[PDB]
């Protein structure tokens, strides 16, 4: 690179860069398949599988409400 | 208006606005089911939505397959304290991506700041880059710069449909590469007499890229980011400028172009960190110094504009703000000249208007 200090204008210009310009957006849609996890239940108390299953059911139910919240926030991104 | 004062944040809002509009289209029942029907017999799909946008569609089925083919038959009779250690460990390994996708979308209210490995693996990142509407030179560059692709992309949550978590990732298409590019920095050049200041400041700071016989100007320098000799630029807040405007970098007074400046009587001390050094505008009211990390403070700087190369000193301080000089090495020129300020409140005007 070459940097030039312009004493007549208290400015610099640095040259020698090669561009990488974002000209567009490519959309990748994902379907993450969790399976019929909400129809499974552990009736025998504390357990490693019970803990993992409750994390999974909990994460599913939380994303549903996160999604709803997003629909109001997307209104504000478009209609402030 | 004043371009540098309005341009930042613009390219970001355009990306979000563009993504949300695509997300709205994907959330329709006809498009969700079309995408779901595309992926019935395969893990990967390409398709054009009703609104015209091309999407690559990817199914991630490890967890669903573990749940269908191992966990369910093993938890017949609704008992989970079974002595199957590999089942519990496999369950924990197979659901961690999902749990990480939920945390990233929950913490960010449905729009992530980047592309995490849980939204997109390296394998999947390479697959999508391969499908981008660009040529081999760009794809080769992008595959060698996946960290930058992740940093400039983002995800948007589509919704939950049954057991199916649907989301979209915007990846940056770097469609134009290796054209000449340069960055302009500036600070207030100000003359002093009778306690009175006569200031000048350039109002065309930022990044410039000569692309396809036409020069483009990116006023918000945060829309561009360097890796070595490469500068990665969002083009959403780009603006064409005439070829002659580069003459402001050798003769601010040229008649071939009305170089944009701001001239006033209110100096603002500041430090403009440049790639190979720093610009330092130091005036009455604040103190400025440069230093090395081994021997303490080098010297106090004189008032006015000083150009400190990143080899003259490792640090520059203005008042109590401390800036780290770059460590890059390069050709450093001082183009000598009488400061135009010493020849003397307008804003973003041609320089010949500052003289009257
Ligand atoms: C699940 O079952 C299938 C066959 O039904 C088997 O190939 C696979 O190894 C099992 N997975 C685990 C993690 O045990
Ligand atoms: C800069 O341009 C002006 C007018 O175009 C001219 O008077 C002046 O001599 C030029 N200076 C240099 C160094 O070219």
């Amino acid at each position: 690179l070459k940097e030039s200090y312009l004493e007549e204008s208290c400015s610099t210009i640095t040259e020698g860069y090669l561009s990488v310009l974002r000209t567009g957006w490519y959309t990748n849609v994902f379907t993450l398949e969790v399976g019929d996890v909400e129809n499974l239940t552990c009736a025998d108390g504390p357990s490693l599988i019970k803990t993992e299953l409750d994390l999974t059911k909990s994460a599913l139910r939380e994303l549903r409400t996160v999604s709803a919240d997003q629909l109001a926030r997307e209104e504000q991104i478009e209609n402030p | 208006f004043v371009l540098g004062a309005i341009a930042c944040g613009v390219a970001t809002a355009a990306a979000v606005t563009a993504g949300v509009a695509i997300a709205k289209c994907i959330r329709l029942e006809s498009e969700v089911t079309a995408i779901k029907n595309c992926l019935k017999k395969t893990n990967e799909c390409v398709s054009t939505l009703g609104c015209g946008v091309r999407v690559l569609a990817t199914a991630v089925r490890e967890l669903k397959d573990f749940v269908s083919k191992n966990l369910t038959r093993a938890i017949n009779k609704n008992k989970c304290d079974i002595p199957d250690l590999k089942m519990a460990v496999s369950f924990s390994q197979f659901n961690r991506r999902f749990l990480n996708v939920v945390r990233q979308f929950s913490d960010n209210a449905g729009i992530t700041p980047a592309i995490s490995k849980d939204l997109m693996t390296d394998a999947e990142l390479a697959r999508a880059i391969s499908n981008m509407p660009t040529s081999a030179g760009q794809i080769k560059l992008m595959l060698e710069n996946r960290a930058m692709v992740r940093r400039k992309g983002f995800g948007i949550l589509i919704g939950v449909y049954g057991s199916s978590v649907i989301y979209m990732v915007q990846l940056p298409i770097f469609g134009v590469i290796d054209t000449p590019c340069w960055i302009v920095k500036a600070a207030p050049s100000c003359s002093e007499k009778k306690g009175n200041y006569a200031c000048l400041l350039r109002e065309d700071q930022g990044w410039y890229c000569q692309n396809a016989g036409s020069t483009v100007y990116y006023p918000c320098e945060k829309d561009c980011e360097t890796r070595g000799d490469h500068v990665f630029c969002d083009t959403a807040a780009g603006i064409n400028v005439a070829e002659q405007s580069k003459e402001c970098n050798i003769n601010i007074s040229t008649t071939n172009y009305p170089c944009k400046v701001s001239c006033g009587r209110h100096p603002i001390s500041m430090v403009a960190l440049s790639p190979l050094g720093a610009l330092v505008a130091c005036y009455k009211g604040v103190s400025c110094s440069i230093g090395s990390n081994r021997v303490g403070i080098i010297k106090q700087l004189n008032k006015g504009c000083s150009y400190i190369t990143n080899q003259d000193a490792d640090t520059v301080t203005i008042d109590n703000t401390v800036y780290q000089l770059s460590k890059v090495e390069g050709e450093q020129h001082v183009i000598k000249g009488r400061p135009v300020s010493s020849s003397f409140d307008q804003f973003n005007v041609a320089l010949d208007q500052c003289f009257e």
